[PDB]
C-alpha cells in the first residue's frame, strides 16, 4: 500500500486526501475539454433513452481483448445494464461487452454498428470523435428496458 | 422508520449541550445585546451633545420633566426585570407553566411601562415640548421612545415566546429561548436605568 | 413516523415519450410539464 | 474558554483607557470642554466590550475544559450529537423583504406602508421563529 | 485640449493594452495535455468511463453487493 | 483498480436546482457565493458609476453629466463600494471558509445568515432605488455631512432611501457579524485551540467585533437623520454641536468600518502566502496581536477624518493614527517574512497577493503623510485623499479579493480558474489601476479637491484627468478578462478532483473534498498547530514543521 | 529637483506655507525611502521563484523570529515618534492666534458662493482707523407671549431660547466683497501682513481653500456651538498677485462654482483699494482704480448651464 507519490495522506475514515502542485491539474486526461464535455453528454443524456449505463475504456486491454474486457466491465457500477467500449488504441483494438440485463433491447444488432462506426473514426485519425459516434450509435440502438 | 433516525425527542434541541458547552444562543444573543448598547451609545451621544449646547438650563423652560410619572415607571420596569429573572429560574427547570406566569406579568408590567410612557409623552406635547419644537424635546424624545421601541420589541419576544412554548413542549431549546429573551429584557431595564438617571436625575 | 406513505393511481393521457424526462423534471408525468423551445424562441 | 473571554478582556481595557484618557485630555485643552460624542461613544464600546467579555469569563469559568479549547484533543473527543442546525427555511428571506417594506415606508414618509412593514416583520419574525415548533394540523 | 485626441485616447488605450496583455498570455501553451495523437503510443494510464445516467435505487454502497458481471454478448474490431 | 469516473463533470446541473435552494438555503457554503456574485455585481455598478464620473472628469466642461448627476454618481459609488460591495464580500469570505477554516459544519444561526444575505440584498437594492426617483440619489457625498443632509438642504426622496437602505444593510452586517462571532466561538473542531486557527477566522472575528462596536453606531446616526428629515428633529441642527455631532457618529463608524473594510482581506493575503511560499506564515502571534491591536486603535482614532474642521483634539488623534499605522507595518514585514526565501510560484491568486502588497504600501505611504494634520490640511478633501483610500482600499479589497477568489474558487466550485486569464486580468486590472490613481496624487496635492464635477480649462489638471480615464477604461476592459474566466470556468474549466488544487495548502479548509461536502467535511486530521492540512498532507514536514518554528 | 520631490506644491506664499512644505517634503522623503527598501525586499524575495533544480526539498519553515520582530516593530514607532514630532511643532505654527492681526478678513460662504467683509484693518506702522459696522446682527428669539395653547406655554424657542434660523453667529461688515454666479469674487489682500480670516457659512457646511496658502479650515454653519476654531490666522503673504481658491468641502450641487480669488497687493494698494471701496464702488470698480484687473483672472465664473448639450 502506498499514497501518491506525494503530498496524498490517507484520512481517518477510507477516503483520501490528495493534493497536486499549484501549476499542474488533476484530470490530466489527453483530450480537449470541448470533446470530453461532448462525450459526456453522449454518455449520459445521449444515452438516458438506452436506460442502460454506457462506458468508455481508452486503456490497454492486452492479451485476450475479450476478456479482459469483460473484468473492465465488472468495473462498472451496474455492469449487468451496462454497454462497455474499450479501445485500445496500441492493439488497434476495439471491444463491446453488455451484461444479462441488455438483452433483447437491440444491443446485439447495435454492437457492430457501433465499433464499426469507432472503428471508421479511428482509421480516420480520431479516437475521442470514434468514442462519441460508437457511443451515440449504441444508445440509439437500445431501447428502453 | 421503525423508531427515528435521530434518537431526540424533538424535532428541535439545543444548539448546543450547555451542560459542558457554551450555549450559542445565549451567546449570540450576548453579542446582539452589546451591539445595541452602541446603538444606545449613539443616542446618548446625540442627547449629551445637545445637553452642552443649552444656556444653562437644559430643560427648556416649556419642558418640565415630571417625576410623578417617571418614578413609577421606571420602578415597574425594574418589577418586571425580577419577574423576568424568576420565570428564568422556572425556565431552567421544566416548569413551562412556571416560566408561562412569570413572563405573563412581566409582559405586562412591560406594557404598563409602555402606557405610562405614552402617557408621559402625551402630557409632555400638550405642556410645549415637542420634536419639531426643541432641541431637548427632539432628543429627549428620541432617547426615550427608541428604548420605547426596544420594550415594544421584547414585548413582541415575550407574546411569541409564550406561544412558542404553547405549541410545543417545553424542551431544553424554549428554555434557552427564555433565557435569552430574558437577557433582553434586562438589557432593556438597564439601558432604561441609564436612560433615567441621565434625563431625569443627572438632567 | 406520524405519516403514512401515499399511492397515487391517476389516469395519464402525447405519451410523454418524446419532450421532457424525469431525470430533467422529477414529476415529468405528473403533469404539463414541457414547453417546446420553438414556442420559447419565437 | 479562557481565550475567548481574556480577548474582549483585553479589549475592555484599552476601550476603558481610551474613553477615559479622551475624556481627561478634552474636558481640558479642548475648545469646548468634552466632545460628549467620541467620549459617549468610547465609554458605550467599552461598555460592549465589558458585556461581551463578562459574559464569556462567567461561561469560561462556569465551563470545564471543552476539546475546542484543549490542545493534544483529538477529534474523537469532541464527538457527540452537535445542536440543531436550521435546515432550509423561506422565514429569512420574508423578514428581509418585510423588513425593506419598513425601511421604504420611512424613507418615503409613508405611514400605511409603515404600518404594513411592521405588520409584515412581525408576522414573518413569527414564522421563523415558530418554524420548528409549530405542532402537526389536528385538523 | 484637442477633444477627439483624448477621447481615442481614454478609447483606445485600454483595447490596445488588452490586446496586447491578451497575445501576450492568451497566446501561450496551456496546463491542459496535448491531444493524445493517434500514431503516438497511448502513454496515459487506463481510462473508465461511466455515464451515471440510470438511477441506483439506493445511494448507500451496502447492500448492493456483488451478484454477477453476467456478461451478455461481444463484438470486436480491428481499426 | 480503476474507477468509472465521468470524462467530465457536470457543467450547469439538472434543471431547477437552485433557484429553491437560493430562496431557501440554509448552508454557509452557498450563502457565500450568492454574497461573492451579488457582491460583484454590485462592485460592476459602482465602477459604472466611476467609469461615469471619470469619463465627465476628462474634460474641463460639462459634457454630459449635470453637477448634481455627478454628485449622485461620486455619493452613490462610494456608498456602493464600501457599504455595499466590500462589506458584504468580507461577510461572502466568512461565509464560503470561515466554517471550514475551524472544522465547523456550519455557521452558529444559518438562518440568521442567511437572514443577513437577504437584509443586505435587499437594503442595498433599495438604497440604489434612488436613481429611479426623478429627483435621483443622494447628493450628499458617501460621508453624508450633517447641514446638507437635512431636509433643507438635500430636500430628495433619494436621500432617504440612501439614509433607510443604509440601515437595513446595516441591520444585515450587524446580524453576520454577530452569526461570525458565535461561530468562531462555539463551533470549533475537537483540537482547533483558538491559538491553532487561521489568520484569516481571527482577522473575521476581530472583524465582527469592530462591526458590533461600530455599525450600531451608523444606524443609531441614520436614524436620527431620519427622524430630523422626517420629523424636524433638531438632532444635528448646526445651531446645536449638530454638524460636529454628525461628523464624530460617522467617523466613529466609518473609520472602524475602513478596518473591518480591511483587516478580513488582510487575513485572506495571511492565507494566500504561505501556500505559494511553501513556508508557514512568520509570525502567526504576531498577526493575531496586531489585528488585535489594529482593531482597538481603529475604535478610538476615528477623528482624523475631520482635521480641516478645526473641531479636534488634533494630537491626541494624531497619535492614535500613528500608533495605528505601526500595527500595519507589523502586518506587513510578516507578510514579506512569509514570502521570504520560498519557493515561491506565482500562481493567480499570489500575483495578486504581491500586487495588494505593492498597492498597498503606497496607499499606506499617503496614509501616514495623511496622519499629519498640518500636511491633512492641504491634502485634506482633495485627490491625494482619494489617491490614498483607493490604493488602499483597491489594494485590500479588489487585489485582496481577487486573490481570495482565485484561491477558493476551486474550494468552492471543484474547477480551477483559467491561469492565463487571470495573468491577463491581474497584469490588465494593475496597470489601469496604477495609471488611474497615481496621478491623482499630484491632481490633488495641486488645488483640485474631490467632489469637483468639472473645472476650468484654465486650470491645471487636465492631461492629468485624461491619464486618469485611460486609467479607469484600463481597469473597465480589466473587468471583462475576469467576468469571462468565472463565467467559463464555473461550469467548464479544468476540474480538480482532490484537495490542495494549491498545493502545500492550510488552513484545514483543504482538509476536506475540493467541493466541500454538506457540513463541510467526512473527516478531521489531527488538528495540532495552524496548519492540519499541511500536517495532513506532508506527515514527514511535521517535525520540521516543529525543528525550524524556532529559528526565524 | 524639490518641485518634482514635492510631488505637485503650490508653492507656499505664507511662513506657515513654507513651514508646511518643508514638512511635507521632508515626511515624503522619509515615506520614499521606506517605500524603496520595500519595494526592494518584495521583489527579491519574488527572486526566490520555485527553481527547478530544486528537488523535493521545502523551505527552512521557520516563522516566528522575536529579535528581528522586535527590531521592526520597535523601529517604526521611532520613524512615527520623529514625524509626530515634526507634526507637533510645525502645528503649532499653524494659529498663532496673535491678538492683535494686522487686517481681519470676515469669510462668509453662503450655499455656492463666497463673501468677505474686511472686518477691520489695523497697520502697525500706523494706519487705517477702520472697523466693521455690525449692526446687521439681528436674532430670531421667538419668545412670544403664548403659543398655540391658550395659556402657560409661553415657549420661549427651540433651541437656547432661539430659533434655529437666527444668524447671531453671522457677522455683515461694511465692505462686502461678495462674489455672484457671474461674478468670481476677488477678495483683496495686503502683501507683508498678519490676516486674519474668521469663518463663517451661512446655509451649509464647507470648506475655505487657497492652494497656495498649503492650508484650508470647513467654514462651518455655527463654529461656536460646534466647539470649532473658525478664526485662522496668516502671519504674513509675501508673493503678490491673484491665488485661486476652492470650495474643498462638499458644498451643494453647486460645489464646483464655489471658486473665488485672492488678489493680493501692496499694503499702498490695499490702502486705495479700501478708500475707493467706503465710497460706493463694487470690487471691480476698486481694483480698476488700483490698475489691477477687475474680474478674477486664476478663474472665471465659468457658465451657470448645466452643461454644454444644452440647448443654450
Ligand atoms: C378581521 C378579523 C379576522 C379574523 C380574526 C380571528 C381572531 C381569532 C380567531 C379564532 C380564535 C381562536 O382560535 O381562539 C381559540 C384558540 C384555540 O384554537 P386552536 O385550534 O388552539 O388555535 C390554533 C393553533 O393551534 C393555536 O396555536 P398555539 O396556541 O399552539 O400557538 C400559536 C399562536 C400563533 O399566534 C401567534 O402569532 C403568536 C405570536 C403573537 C404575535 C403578537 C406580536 C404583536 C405584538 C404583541 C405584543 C407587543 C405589545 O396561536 C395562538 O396565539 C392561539 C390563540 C388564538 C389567538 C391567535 C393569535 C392572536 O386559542 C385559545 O385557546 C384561546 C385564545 C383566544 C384569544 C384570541 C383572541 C384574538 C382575536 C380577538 C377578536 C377577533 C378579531 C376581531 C378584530
Ligand atoms: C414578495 C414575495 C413574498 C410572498 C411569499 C409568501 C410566502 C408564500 C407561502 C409559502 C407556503 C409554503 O411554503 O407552504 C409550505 C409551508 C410549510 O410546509 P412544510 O411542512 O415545509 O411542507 C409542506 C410543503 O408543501 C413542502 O413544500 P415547500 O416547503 O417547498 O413549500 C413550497 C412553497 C415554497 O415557499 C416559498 O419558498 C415561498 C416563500 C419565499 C418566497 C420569497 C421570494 C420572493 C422573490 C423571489 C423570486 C425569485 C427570483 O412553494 C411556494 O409557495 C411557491 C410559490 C411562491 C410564493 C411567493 C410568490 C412571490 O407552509 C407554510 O408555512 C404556510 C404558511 C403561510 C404564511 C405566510 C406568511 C408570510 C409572512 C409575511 C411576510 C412577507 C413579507 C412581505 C413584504
Ligand atoms: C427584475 C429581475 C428579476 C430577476 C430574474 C432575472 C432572470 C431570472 C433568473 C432566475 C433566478 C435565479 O436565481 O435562477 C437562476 C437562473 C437559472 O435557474 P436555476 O434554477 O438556477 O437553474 C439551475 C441550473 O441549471 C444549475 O445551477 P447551478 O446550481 O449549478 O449553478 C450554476 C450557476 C450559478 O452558480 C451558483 O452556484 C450561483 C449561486 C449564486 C448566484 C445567485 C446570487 C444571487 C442571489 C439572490 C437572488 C436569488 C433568488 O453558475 C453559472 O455558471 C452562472 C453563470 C456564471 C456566473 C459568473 C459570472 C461572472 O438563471 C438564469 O438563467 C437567469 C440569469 C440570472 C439573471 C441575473 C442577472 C440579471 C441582471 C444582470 C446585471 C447584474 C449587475 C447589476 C445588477
Ligand atoms: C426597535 C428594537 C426592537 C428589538 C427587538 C428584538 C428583540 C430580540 C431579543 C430576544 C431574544 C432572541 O432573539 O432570542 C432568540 C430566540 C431563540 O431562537 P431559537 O430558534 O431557539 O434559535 C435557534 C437558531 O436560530 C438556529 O437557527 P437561527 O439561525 O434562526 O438561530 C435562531 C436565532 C438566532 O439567535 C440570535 O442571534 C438571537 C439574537 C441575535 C440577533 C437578534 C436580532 C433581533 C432584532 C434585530 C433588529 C435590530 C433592532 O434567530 C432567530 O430566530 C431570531 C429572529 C430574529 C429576526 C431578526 C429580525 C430582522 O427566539 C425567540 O424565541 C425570541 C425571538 C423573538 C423576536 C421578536 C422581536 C421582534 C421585533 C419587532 C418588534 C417591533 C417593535 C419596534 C417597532
Ligand atoms: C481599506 C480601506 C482603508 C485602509 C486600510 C485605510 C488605512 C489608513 N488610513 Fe484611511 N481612509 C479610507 C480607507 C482606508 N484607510 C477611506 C475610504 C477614507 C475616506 C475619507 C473621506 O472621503 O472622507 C480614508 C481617509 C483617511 C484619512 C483622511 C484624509 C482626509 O480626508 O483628509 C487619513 C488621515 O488623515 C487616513 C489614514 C489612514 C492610515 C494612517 C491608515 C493605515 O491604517 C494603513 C496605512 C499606513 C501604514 C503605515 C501602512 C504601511 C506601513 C509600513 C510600510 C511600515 C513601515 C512604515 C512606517 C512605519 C511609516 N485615511
Ligand atoms: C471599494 C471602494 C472603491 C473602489 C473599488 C473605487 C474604484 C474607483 N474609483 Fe472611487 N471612490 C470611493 C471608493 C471606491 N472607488 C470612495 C469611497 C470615494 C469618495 C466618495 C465620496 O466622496 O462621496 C470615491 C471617489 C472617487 C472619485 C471622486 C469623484 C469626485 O469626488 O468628484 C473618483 C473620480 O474618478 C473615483 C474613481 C474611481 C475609479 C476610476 C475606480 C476604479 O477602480 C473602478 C473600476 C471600475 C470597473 C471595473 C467598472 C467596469 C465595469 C463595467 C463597464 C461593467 C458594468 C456592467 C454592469 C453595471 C452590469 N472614485
Ligand atoms: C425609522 C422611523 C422614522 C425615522 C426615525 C424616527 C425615530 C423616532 C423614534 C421614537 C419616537 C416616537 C414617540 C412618538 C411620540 C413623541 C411626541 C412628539 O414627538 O410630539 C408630537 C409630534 C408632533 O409635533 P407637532 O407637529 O409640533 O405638534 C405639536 C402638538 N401641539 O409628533 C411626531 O412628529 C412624532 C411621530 C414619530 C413617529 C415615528 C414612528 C416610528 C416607527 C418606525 C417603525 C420602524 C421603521 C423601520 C425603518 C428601517
Ligand atoms: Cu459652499
Amino acid at each position: 500500500e502506498l499514497d501518491l507519490p506525494y503530498g496524498s495522506a490517507l484520512t481517518s475514515s477510507g477516503r483520501i486526501s490528495a493534493v497536486t502542485e499549484p501549476g499542474e491539474l488533476s484530470v490530466h486526461y489527453p483530450f480537449p475539454t470541448m470533446d470530453l464535455v461532448v462525450l459526456d453528454d453522449a454518455l449520459k443524456y445521449g444515452s438516458r433513452a438506452a436506460k442502460a449505463r454506457f462506458a468508455v475504456y481508452i486503456g490497454p486491454l492486452g492479451a485476450d481483448t475479450a476478456a479482459t474486457a469483460r473484468e473492465i466491465l465488472a468495473n462498472v457500477p451496474t455492469p449487468e445494464n451496462a454497454v462497455l467500449l474499450a479501445v485500445s488504441p496500441d492493439q488497434r483494438a476495439i471491444e463491446v461487452v453488455y451484461g444479462a440485463d441488455v438483452k433483447g433491447r437491440g444491443i446485439e444488432s447495435a454492437a457492430p454498428l457501433g465499433v464499426s462506426a469507432a472503428a471508421a473514426s479511428f482509421k480516420e485519425g480520431n479516437l475521442i470523435d470514434g468514442l462519441i459516434s460508437a457511443v451515440r450509435v449504441m444508445s440509439a440502438g437500445v431501447s428502453p428496458a | 422508520m421503525t423508531s427515528a433516525v435521530g434518537t431526540s425527542g424533538t424535532a428541535i434541541t439545543s444548539r448546543v449541550h450547555s451542560l459542558n458547552r457554551p450555549n450559542m444562543v445565549s451567546v449570540g444573543t450576548i453579542v446582539w445585546l452589546s451591539s445595541e448598547l452602541m446603538f444606545f451609545a449613539g443616542l446618548f451621544a446625540m442627547y449629551f451633545t445637545a445637553r452642552a449646547q443649552a444656556g444653562g438650563a437644559w430643560p427648556p423652560e416649556p419642558t418640565e420633566l415630571n417625576l410623578a410619572l417617571a418614578v413609577p415607571v421606571t420602578l415597574v420596569l425594574i418589577a418586571s426585570s425580577f419577574t423576568c429573572q424568576m420565570g428564568v429560574f422556572a425556565a431552567e427547570r421544566g416548569d413551562v407553566f412556571g416560566l408561562r406566569r412569570w413572563y405573563v406579568i412581566t409582559f405586562l408590567m412591560g406594557l404598563f411601562f409602555v402606557l405610562g410612557q405614552g402617557y408621559e409623552y402625551i402630557h409632555l406635547v400638550e405642556h410645549g415640548t415637542t420634536i419639531p419644537g426643541s432641541a431637548y424635546g427632539s432628543v429627549f424624545y428620541l432617547a426615550t421612545g427608541f428604548h420605547g421601541l426596544h420594550v415594544i420589541g421584547g414585548l413582541v419576544a415575550f407574546v411569541l415566546l409564550l406561544a412558542r412554548t404553547k405549541m410545543s413542549k417545553f424542551t431544553p431549546a424554549q428554555a434557552t429561548a427564555a433565557i435569552v429573551v430574558s437577557y433582553y429584557w434586562h438589557f432593556v431595564d438597564i439601558v432604561w436605568i441609564a436612560l433615567f438617571a441621565t434625563i431625569y436625575f443627572v438632567r | 413516523m406520524s405519516s403514512t406513505q401515499d399511492r397515487s393511481q391517476l389516469d395519464p393521457e402525447v405519451e410523454r415519450h418524446t419532450g421532457v424526462d424525469v431525470e430533467d423534471v422529477p414529476s415529468a408525468e405528473w403533469g404539463w410539464s414541457h414547453m417546446p423551445i420553438g414556442v420559447m424562441h419565437i | 474558554m479562557h481565550i475567548e473571554a481574556r480577548l474582549f478582556e483585553i479589549l475592555t481595557a484599552f476601550f476603558a483607557l481610551a474613553a477615559v484618557v479622551y475624556a481627561v485630555l478634552t474636558a481640558m485643552f479642548a475648545t469646548g470642554g468634552v466632545e460628549w460624542a467620541g467620549t459617549t461613544a468610547l465609554v458605550l464600546t467599552t461598555g460592549l466590550t465589558l458585556i461581551t467579555g463578562t459574559f464569556f469569563r462567567f461561561v469560561a469559568r462556569r465551563l470545564d475544559t471543552r476539546p475546542e479549547d484543549y490542545e493534544d484533543a483529538e477529534i474523537s473527543d469532541g464527538a457527540g450529537e452537535l445542536g440543531f442546525f436550521a435546515p432550509h427555511s423561506w422565514w429569512p428571506i420574508l423578514i428581509s423583504l418585510s423588513f425593506s417594506t419598513a425601511a421604504v415606508g420611512a424613507a418615503l414618509w409613508l405611514p400605511w406602508l409603515i404600518a404594513a412593514g411592521v405588520a409584515f416583520v412581525i408576522t414573518s419574525v413569527c414564522g421563523l421563529v415558530f418554524e420548528y415548533y409549530w405542532g402537526p394540523e389536528k385538523h | 485640449m484637442s477633444t477627439a485626441l483624448t477621447h481615442g485616447l481614454i478609447g483606445g488605450v485600454p483595447l490596445v493594452l488588452f490586446a496586447v496583455l491578451a497575445l501576450i498570455f492568451l497566446t501561450r501553451k496551456g496546463p491542459h495535455p496535448d491531444t493524445y495523437k493517434m500514431s503516438d503510443p497511448w502513454t496515459h494510464a487506463p481510462i473508465l468511463w461511466a455515464a451515471e445516467e440510470p438511477r441506483e435505487h439506493g445511494h448507500g454502497g451496502h447492500g448492493h453487493d456483488s451478484h454477477g458481471v453476467v456478461i451478455g454478448g461481444g463484438a470486436s474490431g480491428k481499426w | 483498480e480503476l474507477e468509472a469516473r465521468r470524462p467530465f463533470p457536470e457543467r450547469m446541473g439538472p434543471k431547477g436546482n437552485l433557484i429553491y435552494k437560493l430562496i431557501t438555503t440554509t448552508d454557509h457554503k452557498l450563502i457565500g457565493i450568492m454574497y461573492c456574485v451579488v457582491c460583484f455585481a454590485f462592485f460592476l455598478v459602482g465602477g459604472l458609476m466611476a467609469l461615469f464620473m471619470r469619463t465627465e472628469l476628462a474634460m474641463p466642461g460639462l459634457q454630459f453629466l449635470s453637477n448634481e448627476q455627478f454628485n449622485q454618481l461620486f455619493t452613490m459609488h462610494g456608498t456602493v463600494m464600501l457599504l455595499f460591495y466590500a462589506t458584504p464580500i468580507v461577510f461572502g469570505f466568512a461565509n464560503l471558509v470561515l466554517p471550514l477554516q475551524i472544522g465547523a459544519p456550519d455557521v452558529a444561526f444559518p438562518r440568521l445568515n442567511a437572514l443577513s444575505f437577504w437584509l443586505f440584498l435587499f437594503g442595498a437594492l433599495i438604497a440604489i432605488a434612488g436613481f429611479i426617483t426623478p429627483g435621483g440619489a443622494a447628493d450628499f457625498g458617501w460621508t453624508a455631512y450633517s447641514p446638507l443632509t437635512d431636509a433643507i438642504h438635500s430636500p430628495g426622496a433619494g436621500g432617504d432611501l440612501w439614509i433607510m437602505g443604509l440601515a437595513v444593510g446595516g441591520l444585515g452586517t450587524i446580524l453576520g457579524g454577530v452569526n461570525m462571532i458565535t461561530t468562531v466561538v462555539c463551533m470549533r473542531a475537537p483540537g482547533m485551540t483558538m491559538f491553532r486557527m487561521p489568520i484569516f477566522t481571527w482577522n473575521i472575528l476581530v472583524t465582527s467585533i469592530l462591526v458590533l462596536i461600530a455599525f450600531p453606531i451608523l444606524t443609531a446616526a441614520l436614524f436620527g437623520l431620519a427622524a430630523d428629515r422626517h420629523l424636524g428633529a433638531h438632532i444635528y441642527d448646526p445651531a446645536n454641536g449638530g454638524v460636529l455631532l454628525w461628523q464624530h457618529l460617522f467617523w466613529f463608524f466609518g473609520h472602524p468600518e475602513v478596518y473591518i473594510i480591511a483587516l478580513p482581506f488582510f487575513g485572506i493575503v495571511s492565507e494566500i502566502f504561505p501556500v505559494f511560499s511553501r513556508k508557514p506564515i512568520f509570525g502567526y502571534t504576531t498577526l493575531i496581536y496586531a489585528t488585535l491591536a489594529i482593531a482597538a486603535l481603529s475604535v478610538a482614532v476615528w477623528a482624523h477624518h475631520m482635521y480641516a474642521t478645526g473641531a479636534v483634539l488634533l494630537p491626541f488623534f494624531s497619535f492614535m493614527t500613528f500608533l495605528i499605522a505601526v500595527p500595519t507595518g507589523i502586518k506587513f514585514f510578516n507578510w514579506i517574512g512569509t514570502m521570504w526565501k520560498g519557493q515561491l510560484t506565482f500562481e493567480t491568486p499570489m500575483l495578486f497577493s504581491v500586487g495588494f502588497l505593492i498597492t498597498f504600501l503606497l496607499g499606506g505611504l499617503s496614509g501616514v503623510l495623511l496622519a499629519s494634520p498640518p500636511l491633512d490640511f492641504h491634502v485634506t478633501d482633495s485627490y491625494f485623499v482619494i489617491a490614498h483610500f483607493h490604493y488602499v482600499l483597491f489594494g485590500t479589497i479588489v487585489f485582496a479579493t481577487y486573490a481570495g477568489i482565485y484561491f477558493w474558487f476551486p474550494k468552492m466550485t471543484g474547477r480551477l480558474l483559467d491561469e492565463r486569464l487571470g495573468k491577463l486580468h491581474f497584469w490588465l486590472t494593475f496597470i489601469g489601476f496604477h495609471t488611474t490613481f497615481l496621478v491623482q496624487h499630484w491632481l490633488g496635492d495641486e488645488g483640485m479637491p474631490r467632489r469637483y464635477a468639472d473645472y476650468l480649462p484654465t486650470d491645471g489638471f487636465t492631461t492629468l484627468n485624461v491619464i486618469s480615464t485611460v486609467g479607469a477604461f484600463i481597469l473597465g476592459v480589466s473587468m471583462l478578462p475576469f467576468v469571462w474566466n468565472v463565467f467559463k470556468s464555473w461550469r467548464y474549466g479544468e476540474p480538480v478532483t482532490v484537495d490542495d488544487p494549491w498545493g502545500y495548502g492550510n488552513s484545514l479548509e483543504w482538509a476536506t473534498s475540493c467541493p466541500p461536502p454538506r457540513h463541510n467535511f467526512t473527516e478531521l486530521p489531527r488538528i495540532r498547530s495552524e496548519r492540519p492540512a499541511f500536517e495532513l498532507h506532508y506527515p514527514h514536514m511535521v517535525e520540521r514543521m516543529r525543528a525550524e518554528a524556532h529559528v526565524g | 529637483w524639490s518641485d518634482a520631490l514635492a510631488l505637485g506644491w503650490p508653492t507656499g506664499i505664507t511662513p506657515e506655507a513654507k513651514l508646511n512644505r518643508e514638512l511635507w517634503i521632508g515626511s515624503v522623503i522619509a515615506s520614499f525611502a521606506v517605500g524603496a527598501i520595500v519595494w526592494g525586499l518584495i521583489f527579491w524575495t519574488s527572486a526566490f521563484h520555485r527553481k527547478k533544480a530544486t528537488d523535493t526539498e521545502l523551505p527552512r519553515q521557520f516563522g516566528y523570529n522575536m529579535p528581528l520582530e522586535l527590531t521592526l516593530t520597535v523601529i517604526p514607532f521611532l520613524i512615527i515618534s520623529v514625524l509626530f514630532y515634526f507634526t507637533v511643532v510645525v502645528q503649532e505654527r499653524m494659529m498663532h492666534k496673535d491678538p492683535n492681526p494686522e487686517v481681519v478678513i470676515d469669510v462668509t460662504a453662503f450655499q455656492w458662493n463666497w463673501k468677505f467683509g474686511y472686518q477691520k484693518i489695523a497697520f502697525a506702522d500706523g494706519s487705517f482707523d477702520y472697523d466693521g459696522a455690525d449692526p446687521e446682527r439681528k436674532e430670531a428669539m421667538t419668545s412670544r407671549p403664548e403659543g398655540k395653547d391658550e395659556h402657560g406655554i409661553e415657549k420661549v424657542g427651540p433651541i437656547r431660547g432661539m430659533t434655529p434660523e437666527d444668524r447671531t453667529y453671522l457677522n455683515f461688515d461694511k465692505i462686502e466683497t461678495l462674489g455672484t454666479s457671474s461674478e468670481i469674487p476677488v477678495l483683496v489682500l495686503p502683501a507683508g501682513k498678519r490676516i486674519e480670516f474668521v469663518l463663517n457659512s451661512a446655509d451649509v457646511i464647507h470648506g475655505f481653500w487657497v492652494p497656495e496658502f498649503l492650508f484650508k479650515r470647513d467654514v462651518l454653519p455655527e463654529p461656536k456651538a460646534n466647539n470649532s476654531d473658525n478664526v485662522f490666522q496668516v502671519s504674513e503673504i509675501q508673493q503678490t498677485g491673484a491665488f485661486v481658491g476652492r470650495c474643498t468641502e462638499m458644498c451643494g450641487t453647486f460645489h464646483a462654482m464655489m471658486n473665488f480669488e485672492v488678489r493680493v497687493v501692496e499694503p499702498n494698494d490695499f490702502k486705495a483699494y479700501i478708500d475707493q471701496r467706503n465710497a460706493g464702488k463694487t470690487n471691480a470698480e476698486a481694483l480698476a482704480a488700483i490698475n489691477q484687473p477687475p474680474l478674477a483672472i486664476t478663474t472665471e465664473p465659468f457658465e451657470s448651464r448645466r452643461g454644454e448639450l444644452v440647448p443654450q
